[PDB]
């Protein structure tokens, strides 16, 4: 019971069309979507009361929606543009009275670009604990430094010997611009993991730092000398050292 | 017309404090607020339901309250904690009512008790390229505040805690690295605000 959308991250170059799929099995009257900005807070673009029924928000330049059925409300892109760069959410709601509430879906990261030639899979590297740290404190911080990416589409996680950990980890919440002046800078994303001095100083501790990175689909051309960027895991690894 | 403001704009406190989020909205008649976490790269959950009939919804740490003569409407989170931090979302039901309104959004951050702050700064060792040389302020108290700093190939990261629950133990960590040549790691920090009594050991 909930509501999903699909896909979770999409890459566009200008002027591609794209249909953003939103379904729910709350038999859920109302339905609408709406667009996140940072400093804009979620703007409605459009809603629909009932099957059949579609109405415009405050801004539904640049989008189209159909209501075929109760379950699904698709929002599709005409012509995408680079201001259309934005997180997508879809909410739905049972009826009209103010005792219902709206629950959203997941959102869809999509980026708008002119050429996707500025679309880059990260490049990862695990840098291993300082000497320093470990004298002073018998503690082994290992840091992940995921570079060079774009778009911001991007998971990274922890794993040690063969276990997903979240016990000492903390990622940045959000990715830092290399070029922090233009629209198409590529990113970076940095996240550390801390053990015990005496757990990072036994050989036979594996740590994996990977980084899942959402970029091209299979169907898109590409030109370009470099190979593709497609959806693709970039991994680096660690072993202890005594 | 129809307005959510949410004030204010960026709240950060201290863990183990009551906080007080404000929402304010124009017009009356009938409608309902609800209020949203998201943390960050992910969806909306919805935390409280508050009808125009009602006054007092409570879930957990969350107290909302609604003050509808006004248009103010109040989410309270007492004793809050690290894991609090989120960005908060006031959305109030259109007059229709058909469709749900929202404010631009409360970003807050509860910073973390540090027990005995050790600030230091140490570098780490490469991995896959000559020189970008990576490394860690980190065991700082939640008052020190870490600058982006200023150089063509220097970049500073926000704050960062984590938690070994194995060893009850919290840390602050901000990560700095570069490509350049004048620049050694530990020279990012120093142009911010940092405790003069940081251990600067060198590699």
């Amino acid at each position: 019971a909930g509501v999903t959308q699909t896909p979770k991250f999409q890459v566009l170059k200008t002027g591609q069309s794209m249909t953003l799929q939103c379904a729910q099995d709350m038999n859920h009257e109302y339905m609408s979507w709406y667009r996140q900005d940072p400093g804009m807070g979620l703007r409605l673009i459009h809603y629909s009361v009932g099957a059949g029924i579609t109405d415009q928000g405050e801004v539904p330049n640049g989008y189209n929606v159909s209501r075929s059925t109760t379950e699904d409300f698709p929002l599709r892109l005409l012509s995408a543009a680079p201001s259309q760069t934005s997180v997508y959410f879809c909410a739905s709601s049972y009826g009209t009275g103010i005792n219902y509430g709206y629950t959203f879906g997941s959102g869809t990261r999509l980026t708008v670009v002119e050429d996707l030639n500025k679309v880059f899979p990260p490049e990862v590297a695990v840098f291993e604990p300082s000497e320093a740290e470990i004298s002073h404190t018998q503690k082994a911080t290992l840091v992940c430094l995921a570079t060079g990416f774009f778009p911001d589409h991007v998971e990274l996680s922890w794993w040690v010997n063969g276990k997903e950990v979240h016990s000492g980890v903390c990622t940045d919440p959000q990715p830092l611009k290399e070029q922090p002046a233009l629209n198409d800078s590529r990113y970076a994303l940095s996240s550390r993991l801390r053990v015990s001095a005496t757990f990072w100083q036994n050989p036979r501790n594996h740590f994996r730092c990977q980084v899942q990175f959402y970029g091209l689909s299979e169907n898109d051309e590409w030109t370009q000398d470099r190979a593709k960027p497609v959806t693709q895991i970039v991994s680096a690894e660690a072993w202890g050292r005594a | 017309k129809q307005e959510v403001t949410q004030i204010p704009a960026a709240l950060s406190v201290p863990e183990g404090e009551n906080l007080v989020l404000n929402c304010s909205f124009t017009d009356s008649a009938i409608y309902n607020l609800q209020w949203f976490r998201q943390d960050p790269g992910k969806g909306l959950t919805s935390l409280l339901l508050i009808q125009s009939s009602q006054r007092e919804q409570t879930s957990g740490r969350l107290n909302a309250s609604l003050d509808k003569s006004s248009g103010r409407s109040t989410l309270y989170i007492a004793a809050s904690q690290p894991g609090d931090s989120a960005t908060y979302l006031c959305a109030q039901l259109n007059q229709a009512g058909t469709a749900l309104i929202f404010g631009k959004g409360t970003t807050l951050s509860v910073s973390s008790n540090i027990q005995n702050p050790d600030p230091a700064v140490y570098q780490l060792r490469d991995s896959k390229s000559s020189d970008k040389s990576v490394c860690l302020f980190t065991d700082f108290d939640s008052q020190t505040n870490v600058s982006q700093s200023k150089d063509s190939d220097v970049y500073i990261t926000d704050k960062c805690v984590l938690d070994m629950r194995s060893m009850d133990f919290k840390s602050n960590s901000a990560v700095a690295w570069s490509n350049k040549s004048d620049f050694a790691c530990a020279n990012a920090f120093n142009n911010s605000i940092i405790p003069e009594d940081t251990f600067f050991p060198s590699p």
